Order: structure tokens, then C-alpha cells, then sequence
């Protein structure tokens, strides 16, 4: 009685604080009170609705002694008992919280065991248990998850459970993080109930930031790891029509910057599964409105590099006109010069404007001639000078400088740049790359001046093609190459052939 | 307002100050070096701010005692644990202690806990 | 360089791809089905030199007009369209109901409600001149779509129209 009247008592709220704040060690009682079986359940479990506030460490002393009382009573009584198993359940999702108990958790794996068992016969058919133990499942996901008979089972039971209750947002949003999670584990049939689940979790909860966030996220992963039902999406009978639903998540919910990273995350990898879906987002009119939202978004780093994946997997492979040009480098521009140290998101952009560089000719004059004005050269020697690691984005630079150098105007700018000792500096530390060398020995003969070797001063000039030239002798392309470059220096001064 | 102290417990070998610590916060053949503890009293009045001691159990044989006073300051408590059943040599070898305690902390308060008292008599005591 | 987002609204059945197809796709006619979800189309004006204006056609999939219509379609959108069969009072009694719920959830920086447009699909314009003056829509306009007769005299004068605020 004392126990139910402490429950009833407890609902009222705005005591639980005068409670905890007593002397008599009221958690002391509690777990002085448990082999009744009505008793523990008798207690209301209110040990969760204490663990709301707790503090971590006191937490941490209830946790050892909660988990061995619990334990023992919560099986025998509860398995024949839905409330008691629910409230034993809920306490330590509540116990769970801090990150350094999940390894006391996982001792001898009697959690797993216990959820386990819990999900596969103590709610067959009932949803507040399964919510529970798969809010569980979510909050039990860490770096020691290499627990790979107990994994199979977990999985199998969480889909079971997606596909038995998906009309509550209790399951779909823990489920589908932890289906993520653990689908990037385990995969190094199954894929049709998956996307079915993804799909109506997209289609039923499109209100729901969080929910679609988790489900698209589900979906990237499981795509990223199985690559062989590319074609099992799309608009036609017997695919899942999940593209739209991305976008128009993705639209819906454009203020928040989780579910825009994820939901383009989600169709960059289906677009570079498969590149039959390209040209259609195009017609339906998604570039131009993905830069607006990273125009929305620019304080972040990650949405601008989502968007600039996007992009780079989206344009491949095809080519645009000059209004397309005219309103998507500018954009680009601006979001690498905002996102001046960031390594992915400059590297994305760069790759981008590499993928999509290259009357009618006057009308291409103006766009080139406004690209220059953007500052695009500046932006790009500094991206590829600054960061002289990461050898794809010199690649990259050294790619798109190679398109920007026969533009009208590039060569007066360039000089003044610099870019000469960028690229003599990025031929000394890559010896050993055939692609960097090829590149960067047919540009220097083409951004070569006077000034450069004024007064008969070359030698590094000559050292770097003598080198170069010799370490790779049998490469028909990096000779050809390195001897025009020597032809055209020479055109220069004639004192560089003694150096 | 920050309810925090230190608190040192000095005395020879065999005096009790591991088993005191035990006794009063809540396998013991050493205490090598210095214990560092935390003791969380937060008193049953919520009048009283909950105090966290800094314990630090100093170890009793001398073998230690060349670097014991680099951790010896001020701004903490001292507890002077002395046997009884040794007899009155107990209160010469915690003189060094005393020495070291008024040399690096002038001002600090000093309490003097005879224990093992179940077996000493009383004209050991006065 | 300009961005707009359009949203077409009406019942169930009445073409609501096919005006949205022939002014984008330029697809007249054809089959009529069923919209299963909402889609998504991208039109491309040159209303002057050297400003170029983009427009999104959101054709809402009207079976779902006894369920709430979620603020989320409305959010952000710029201008709308309504358009009805003109063979049965039903379409119109459902285009009176879209029109009522739009302007119960609807909202601009001036204030004012945006544009629209009352469409006659599949082409009585004396009875629908009561609710033209009523209603307070910006214009009325008549259309085939099969034949595609006005549909881009009534698109441009739209365009117009929201240009103009
Ligand atoms: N004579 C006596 N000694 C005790 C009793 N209980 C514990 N001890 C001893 O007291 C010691 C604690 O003294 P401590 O200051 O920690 O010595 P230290 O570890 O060498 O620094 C323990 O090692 C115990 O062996 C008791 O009842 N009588």
C-alpha cells in the first residue's frame, strides 16, 4: 500500500524533487523493498521517473545495483508480466543513459540477452514494449557493436518491428538510426521489406523533422552497402518512388540543416548508383533550388559540403548551357571562399566546378569573363596552396586550373597571382604521382612568362623538368608533354638550355 | 560559493589512519604513497552546503616521508592519527609530522585522534 | 535571376498534371490517372533581357482533401493556382473549399494573400462571373487541356501579375 500510494502520489508531479531531496534514502527503500513480484512493479518502477534526475555518478551507484535487483525480478516476474517488464525496461533505458555505463551494460552481454528475449516474447503484438526495448536498441549503439550472432538477432527483430508497428514515431525514429548503424556493420529479401519500411516511414510521417531524417539516413546506408538494387528504385510499378519523397522532405523541412545533409547524402549515393535518375531531377528543377538552400544555409560547413556532392554527382556525365553556368558557378564560388579551411567542402567544390567548367561565343565570352571577376582564380590557388596534403584536391586544382588558363583573360591574372610557384611547389612534393606531373609539366609551359626566368634565372625550372622527365622515361604523354614545355621556355630565353 | 577542503590524514605505520578513513567516509596491508580520495558530505540539513573533502591518506612507513611535504599546503585540514597500544612513543614520532604541518601551513587546524583504544587502558590515555 | 514556387490545387481527376505537363512538358491531352504523391515540375521564362525568372509548379494531389492540408505545402510558396472541372458544381463547391483553406493558411511579408487564379479545365462564364466578383480572386480564365487553347495566355498573365507586386 505504501508502494502504491508512493506511485499515485508520484504522478502528481513537483514532488519527485522534494522526494529526492528527503533523508530517509527513499532509493534505499526501494531497492530494500525487493521476492514479491507484485512488489518492484508494486513500487511503480519510479526509479526511471527518479533517473530523470539522478546526477550521473549516483546514477552509476544505482546502476550496479539496480541492474543485479532488476535483473533476477524483472525476468521471473515479468515474463509473466507486461507492466513489470515495461517499467524494468524503461528504468534502464533511463540507467543507460551516460556513455561510460553501456560497457558495464554489455559485462557478459545480459542486456542484449535480456531485450532479446524481451522483444521476442514478452510483446508479440504490444507497442509501448517493443517502443521501449527499440529506444533500447538505439541507445545500446557504440564502437563495441561487433556482437555478430546477437546483431542478426537484434536486426531481425527491430525490422520485425518496423514492419508490425509503423504508424508511431516512438519506433521509426530509434529503429531506423540503429537499422543504419548496424546495416553499415553487418554488411561486409531482406532489401525489399527494408525500402517498404523506409517508404512508409517517409510517406506516413512527412511532418516529422526527426523521423525523416532517421528513415533517409536508413535508406543512404543501406544503398551505400548494397549497391545491386539501384534499379529497385524509381517511378515505375514494383519500385518504391522514394527520389520524391527525398525531395519534398528535403523541401519541407529546408530550415533544418540535419535532414537537408541526410536527404542529400540519401540521393547523391542513388544518383551515383545509378545515372539513369540524372536529367530527371534536373527537369524537375533541384539544382538551382539546392543552392538556394545552401545559400540559406552558409554558417554551417557540412550542408554546404552536402550541397556540393550533390552537385558534383548530379552534373556528371552531362553537360549545360551557359544560363545553367551563369547561375551555378557563382554560387559555388561563394560557398568555397565562405568555407576557406574545410578540406571536404573545398575539395567537393573544386571537383564540382572541374565536372562542370567544361552569338553563342559572345554569350560564352561574358560568362567567362564574369567567372573571372568572381575571383575564381584566387580562390582556387589558395585552396590547392594552402592545403598541400590531400592529393586529390591537387589533382583537382591542377585540373581546373588547366581549363583556366586558355580563357581569355586568365593569363594576366594568373601571373599576378603567383600560381607559378604553386605549381612548381606541387611538382617537388609529389615526384612519385603520374596524373599531378602530366598536369602540372603541359601548364607550366602554358602560364610561363618573361618574368620568370628574368635574367637568365631558371634553375629550379630546369630541375624539376630534368627530373621529372627522367624518373618517368617510358611515359609517351609525360615526355611529350615536359618537351613542349622545354620548346616553349626555350622560345623564351636561349640561356636556359645551358642551366 | 565553493564547498570544497582538504583533508590529511599524517601518522607512523600501523596507526589506524586507512581504517579511520573507512570508518568515517562510509586489504588495507599499505598505503604506499598518498591515498587521494573524495568524501561527498553533503549534511542532512539542506541548510548545510554539501561538502567535498579531498581526502589525502598519507602512508605511515618512512620510506615515503622524503616527498611527503611537497603535497603538505595550507587552505586544508590535518587529522594526527596516533596508536595507543605502541604506548607514549606514538607521540614523538608524530612530531616530524607537526614539524612539517606548522613549517608549510602556520595557520591550519590540527586534531588529534587517538585509536586502537579498545585494548589500551586509561593510565596509557591520561 | 528570380525563383518562384507555384502551387496548383483542385479536385481529384480534373487534369491536375495535364495543365502542368503541356505548360512545362508540352504534353496535351493523353491519358488521364490518378496522382499518387505530390510532384514536382520546372518551367523557365524569359519575361525580360537579361532577367530570367524560374518557376516550380507544385500540383497537389487532391485525394486527400478531407485530410488536414499540412501549413508545410503552403510554407515558403509564392503564388497559387485553382483549378476545377467544369463539368460538375462539385469541382466548384471543392475549389470554394481549397480557396477557404488557403486563405485560413496562408501568409505573405506584406500580408497579403498571394495571387490567384480561378481555371475552368475542359472547356457558363456567367455563372462563374458571381463568384469572380466575389471572391476577390485576381482574374478568371478559361481553358482546354486537350487543346491547350488559353492555358499560356493565362500563365503569363499570371507571371505578370505576381511581377507586378
Ligand atoms: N592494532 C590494530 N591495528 C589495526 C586494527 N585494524 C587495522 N589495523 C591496522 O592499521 C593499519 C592502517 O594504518 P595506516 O596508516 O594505513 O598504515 P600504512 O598503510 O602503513 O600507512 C592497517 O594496515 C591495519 O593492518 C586493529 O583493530 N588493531
Amino acid at each position: 500500500i505504501g508502494l502504491k500510494t508512493l506511485d499515485l502520489l508520484l504522478t502528481s508531479g513537483k514532488i519527485t524533487l522534494l522526494i529526492l531531496d528527503e533523508e530517509s534514502d527513499i532509493f534505499m527503500l526501494i531497492f530494500d523493498a525487493m521476492a514479491n513480484d507484485e512488489v518492484q512493479k508494486l513500487g511503480c518502477k519510479a526509479l526511471h521517473v527518479l533517473f530523470e534526475r539522478v546526477s550521473e555518478e549516483q546514477l552509476t551507484e544505482f546502476v550496479e545495483n539496480k541492474d543485479y535487483m532488476i535483473l533476477l525480478s524483472a525476468l521471473t516476474n515479468f515474463k509473466d508480466e507486461e507492466e513489470i517488464v515495461l517499467h524494468v525496461l524503461h528504468c534502464l533505458h533511463s540507467l543507460a543513459i551516460p556513455c561510460n555505463n553501456v560497457e558495464v551494460l554489455m559485462s557478459g552481454n545480459v542486456r542484449c540477452y535480456n531485450i532479446v528475449v524481451e522483444a521476442m516474447k514478452a510483446f508479440p503484438m504490444s507497442e509501448r514494449i517493443q517502443e521501449v526495448s527499440c529506444c533500447l536498441l538505439h541507445r545500446l549503439t557504440l564502437g563495441n557493436f561487433f556482437n555478430i550472432l546477437v546483431l542478426n538477432e537484434v536486426h531481425e527483430f527491430v525490422v520485425k518491428a518496423v514492419q508490425q508497428y509503423p504508424e508511431n514515431a516512438a519506433l521509426q525514429i530509434s529503429a531506423l538510426s540503429c537499422l543504419a548503424l548496424l546495416t553499415e556493420t553487418i554488411f561486409l529479401e531482406d532489401k525489399l521489406f527494408w525500402l517498404e519500411a523506409c517508404y512508409k516511414a517517409l510517406t506516413w510521417h512527412r511532418k516529422n523533422k526527426h523521423v525523416q531524417e532517421a528513415a533517409c539516413w536508413a535508406l543512404n546506408n543501406l544503398l551505400m552497402y548494397q549497391n545491386s538494387l539501384h534499379e529497385k528504385i524509381g517511378d515505375e510499378d514494383g519500385h518504391f518512388p522514394a527520389h520524391r519523397e527525398v525531395m519534398l522532405s528535403m523541401l519541407m523541412h529546408s530550415s533544418s540543416k540535419e535532414v537537408f545533409q541526410a536527404s542529400a547524402n540519401a540521393l547523391s549515393t542513388l544518383l551515383e548508383q545509378n545515372v539513369n535518375f540524372r536529367k530527371i531531377l534536373l527537369s524537375k528543377g533541384i539544382h538551382l533550388n539546392v543552392l538556394e538552400l545552401m545559400q540559406k544555409h552558409i554558417h554551417s560547413p557540412e550542408v554546404a559540403e552536402s550541397g556540393c556532392k550533390m552537385l558534383n554527382h548530379l552534373f556528371e556525365g552531362s553537360n549545360t548551357s551557359l544560363d545553367i553556368m551563369a547561375a551555378v558557378v557563382p554560387k559555388i564560388l561563394t560557398v568555397m571562399k565562405r568555407h576557406e579551411t574545410s578540406l571536404p567542402v573545398q575539395l567537393e567544390a573544386l571537383r564540382a566546378i572541374l565536372h562542370f567548367i567544361v552569338e553563342f561565343h559572345h554569350k560564352l565570352n561574358m560568362v567567362k569573363k564574369q567567372c573571372f571577376k568572381n575571383d575564381i582564380h584566387k580562390l582556387v590557388l589558395a585552396a590547392l596552396n594552402r592545403f598541400i596534403g590531400n592529393p586529390g584536391i591537387q589533382k583537382c586544382g591542377l585540373k581546373v586550373i588547366s581549363s583556366i588558363v586558355h580563357f581569355p583573360d586568365a593569363l594576366e591574372m594568373l601571373s599576378l597571382e603567383g600560381a607559378m610557384d604553386s605549381v612548381l611547389h606541387t611538382l617537388q612534393m609529389y615526384p612519385d604521382d603520374q596524373e599531378i606531373q602530366c598536369l602540372g609539366l603541359s601548364l607550366i609551359g602554358y602560364l610561363i612568362t618573361k618574368k620568370n626566368v628574368f635574367i637568365g634565372t631558371g634553375h629550379l625550372l630546369a630541375k624539376i623538368l630534368v627530373s621529372s622527365l627522367y624518373r618517368f622515361k617510358d611515359v609517351a604523354e609525360i615526355q611529350t608533354k615536359g618537351f613542349q614545355t622545354i620548346l616553349a621556355i626555350l622560345k623564351l630565353s636561349a640561356s636556359f638550355s645551358k642551366l | 560559493p565553493y564547498n570544497r577542503m582538504k583533508l590529511m590524514i599524517v601518522g607512523n605505520t600501523g596507526s589506524g589512519k586507512t581504517t579511520l578513513l573507512q570508518q568515517l567516509m562510509k586489504m588495507q596491508s599499505a598505503t604506499v604513497g598518498i591515498d587521494v580520495k573524495d568524501w561527498p558530505i553533503q549534511i542532512r540539513d539542506k541548510r548545510k552546503r554539501d561538502l567535498v573533502l579531498n581526502v589525502w591518506d598519507f602512508a605511515g612507513r618512512e620510506e615515503f616521508y622524503s616527498t611527503h611535504p611537497h603535497f603538505m599546503t595550507q587552505r586544508a585540514l590535518y587529522l594526527a592519527v596516533y596508536d595507543l597500544s605502541k604506548g607514549q612513543a606514538e607521540v614523538d614520532a608524530m612530531k616530524p609530522w607537526l614539524f612539517n604541518i606548522k613549517a608549510r601551513a602556520s595557520s591550519s587546524p590540527v586534531i588529534l585522534v587517538g585509536t586502537h583504544l579498545d585494548v589500551s587502558d586509561e593510565k596509557q590515555r591520561k | 535571376d528570380h525563383l518562384f514556387k507555384v502551387l496548383v490545387v483542385g479536385d481529384a481527376a480534373v487534369g491536375k498534371t495535364s495543365l502542368v505537363q503541356r505548360y512545362s512538358q508540352d504534353s496535351f491531352s493523353k491519358h488521364y490517372k490518378s496522382t499518387v504523391g505530390v510532384d514536382f515540375a520546372l518551367k523557365v521564362l524569359q519575361w525580360s533581357d537579361y532577367e530570367i525568372v524560374r518557376l516550380q509548379l507544385w500540383d497537389i494531389a487532391g485525394l486527400e482533401r478531407f485530410a488536414a492540408m499540412t501549413r508545410l505545402y503552403y510554407r515558403d510558396a509564392s503564388a497559387c493556382v485553382i483549378m476545377f472541372d467544369v463539368t460538375n458544381a462539385t469541382t466548384f463547391s471543392n475549389s470554394q473549399r481549397w480557396k477557404q483553406d488557403l486563405d485560413s493558411k496562408l501568409t505573405l511579408p506584406n500580408g497579403e494573400p498571394v495571387p490567384c487564379l480561378l481555371l475552368a479545365n475542359k472547356c457558363s462564364r456567367d455563372q462563374i462571373d458571381r463568384f469572380s466578383k466575389e471572391n476577390g480572386f485576381t482574374g478568371w480564365t478559361e481553358t482546354s487541356v486537350k487543346e491547350n487553347k488559353n492555358i499560356n495566355e493565362a500563365m503569363r498573365v499570371l507571371i505578370e501579375k505576381m511581377m507586378r507586386n
